[PDB]
């Protein structure tokens, strides 16, 4: 303990360096497939993100998979939109993608994704 | 930074 | 993007669930060896948050290592208390410990807890 | 929570 001290800045340095690990392809462990594309990303990352993620690595048979292939209806800009989310908090929501980051949160079980998608899209209704 | 949490 | 809107939470989020896996002892690739105490941590949090294990792992025949050796006077409380750290945030920093402490985050090359170290030290005499 | 960085 009840006696710890705090350094404010941890959380976000800790996640900046492992975006900076991923960009340099450092220790990356899975390939995400969605139809045509690729995407390299830390399995502890993806759990740490993800509902869905969280399920498949926990999984006794899938915890072992190099490569996971998500459902064809997924969108890979949508897809690209929330892992770069993931690794950075930022979410580049825009009107020419918010139905493709909507379907793919609700997808990877990504709730204040979803949260805020449906707060932009009733705005605009 | 640090800070008593 | 310059568009994005940001989730201040998510990164202590991601940290949170990443200390969860720890906790349960999910996907964790490495052994820590101080003196007779051993540690499972995650090789990526390690880097992110420790310069001496950002060069280790990056090192080409080390980066394949499960289980990695620590100099015989680092002190297993004094490391344990900076993996808490590293996966929480909160140093346990007390009278008893602070020079074991202020001495292993000199080892792993972690200068914002040496600096705390030093002012608490400092206050003191 | 959301914010404008
Ligand atoms: O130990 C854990 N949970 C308590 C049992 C744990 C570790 S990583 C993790 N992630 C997720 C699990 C479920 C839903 C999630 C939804 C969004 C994001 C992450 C999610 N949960
Ligand atoms: O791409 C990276 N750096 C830019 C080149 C990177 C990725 S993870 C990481 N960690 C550390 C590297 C050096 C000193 C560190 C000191 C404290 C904490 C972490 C440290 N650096
Ligand atoms: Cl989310
Ligand atoms: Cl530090």
């Amino acid at each position: 303990a009840d006696s710890c001290i705090q350094f404010t800045r941890h959380a976000s340095d800790v996640l900046l360096n492992l975006n900076r690990l991923r960009s340099r392809d450092i220790l990356t462990d899975v390939v995400i497939v969605v139809s045509r594309e690729q995407f390299r990303a830390h399995k502890t990352v993806l759990m740490a993100c993800s509902g869905l993620f969280y399920s498949i690595f926990t999984d006794q048979l899938k915890c072992n998979l190099s490569v996971i292939n998500l459902d064809p209806e997924i969108n890979p800009e949508g897809f690209c939109i929330l892992l770069d989310f993931m690794y950075t908090s930022r979410l580049n929501l825009r009107e020419g993608n918010i139905m493709a980051v909507m379907a793919t949160a609700m997808y990877l079980q990504m709730e204040h994704v979803v949260d805020t998608c449906r707060k932009f899209i009733k705005a605009s209704e | 930074a640090w800070v008593i949490p």
